[PDB]
């Protein structure tokens, strides 16, 4: 039961992570939404090298990484084939409802363009 | 109102004298003040005493146990501070006689923690219930893991067989 | 029969295993702790072993049939061992009338008329007898 | 501690075949007179150094059985323990419930002749 013991990615016990992957990256939720929403940007980088899904479907970690205010994150998960477009909500939504300038800046080059006809504008 | 137990898996020292203690330790109590840990319990136990416990402050647990039901009907709100295995706010293992259901039709609220119930050849039902709406609106990514009569049609989300809905 | 001493066990089914062990035949060592419960398994005639009873809440064991105890195994080097035992009120025995081994009864609050029985004729002449309270008129 | 240690004392357990036991545990102040005595047991498991060092406080010449110590040496073959225990001073025509001299002839102990010498 190694997955149970993996979803590691959650408390970012690298040195874990490491060791179990060397010995199922996309167990189910999944370690990169995890990582992806802690902030552990090693363990996704990681996770990425073994394999594992980038638009994975809880929510999205590209998503989850927009929510929280995890630049880097952000940037290595859309650089990976991420879609950078849930309750109709995307990323440049939960970026630019919680104040993320970088985040949304980054996003930008996105459609500006929620279930309420809410845009990220109106947030 | 107010009373627990930080021993987690250990096995008992004492066995002989196990649900004495526990009985004398949890009667009466409305307010657990740590955790619930119920383990290492015969077929023939009693656990009426549950039936006051409306709050627990910890975690729960509930392993090793040949009894079949746990009748904290009466528990509302588990807190979920002091998590088991640093994630779990409510842990039930190795029931299996064997634990045939949790009769928790009041639990509606869980702060903080996750889920898991392994290793239980008799209980029924735990699969019916939604446990996102349980979880607190910050609770969101807690975490699930979870091998019986269908839940009453006036429910369909069911802790038991009557009409032990949630 | 046994070889585990006084180590714990599984509690939940320790009562089980033990029922599904002893009952039904005429034993090996006879160990029997932690227990709080009917003990009729009474079937016991003969044990090759050491007797133990420890740590128990049982006011009675009945171990009445038993008659014989060999005593190839024995408790510390040293037949019958009963101590820290709400609490055992009388061995209820009686069959025995020959015993390698001796005899420790330490420990037993609710026990009595543990002191009645010589034990020099239920024999080993140089066996160890060692046998608190807190009762009512050999027996 | 008084049981890790050892109407049995350590005397008893020492007469075992143990002679530094004795030795000590005489030393230390402990009866030799105290149905059987030390003596009747080492004289009869055949410990001739023990019962040598024994007898240097401890009656010579009766139990339940009423046996003196010569009776069960006699009686299991011990021509050393019984010449000691004789050359001591023993009841060369003593009498139990039910004699040294036939208690061996029993046995096939011809001992006896000793026995039927030192009268």
């Amino acid at each position: 039961d190694l997955g149970k013991k993996l979803l590691a990615a959650r408390a970012g016990q690298d040195d874990e992570v490491r060791i179990l992957m060397a010995n199922d990256v996309n167990a189910k939720i999944t370690p990169l939404h995890l990582a992806a929403a802690y902030g552990h940007l090693e363990i996704v980088e990681v996770l990425l090298k073994h394999g594992a899904d980038v638009n994975a479907h809880d929510w999205t970690p590209l998503h989850l990484a927009a929510k929280y205010g995890h630049l880097e994150i952000v940037e290595v998960l859309l650089k990976h084939g991420a879609d950078v477009n849930n309750a109709g909500k995307t990323p440049l939504h939960l970026a630019a409802a919680h104040g993320h300038l970088e985040i949304v800046e980054v996003l930008l080059k996105a459609d500006v363009n929620d279930k309420f006809g809410k845009t990220p504008f109106d947030l | 109102q107010v009373c627990g137990t930080d021993m987690k898996l250990r096995l008992p020292a004492s066995p002989e004298t196990h649900l004495d203690m526990l009985r004398h330790l949890y009667q009466g109590c409305q307010v657990v003040q740590g955790n619930l840990e119920l383990t290492y319990l015969p077929t023939d136990a009693s656990l009426s005493f549950l039936q006051d416990i409306q709050e627990v402050q910890g975690y729960v647990l509930i392993a090793h146990n040949q009894v079949r039901q746990v009748p904290l009907q009466r528990l509302r709100i588990v807190r979920g501070t002091q998590l088991f295995e640093d994630n779990y706010a409510l842990a039930v293992l190795d029931n299996g006689g064997g634990l045939r259901e949790l009769q928790l039709r009041s639990l509606t609220e869980i702060l903080k923690g996750g889920v898991l119930i392994q290793r239980n050849p008799q209980l029924c039902y735990q699969d019916t219930i939604l446990w996102k709406d349980i979880f607190h609106k910050n609770n969101q990514l807690a975490l699930t893991l979870i091998d019986c009569h269908p839940c009453s049609p006036m429910c369909s989300r069911c802790w038991g067989e009557s009409s032990d809905c949630q």
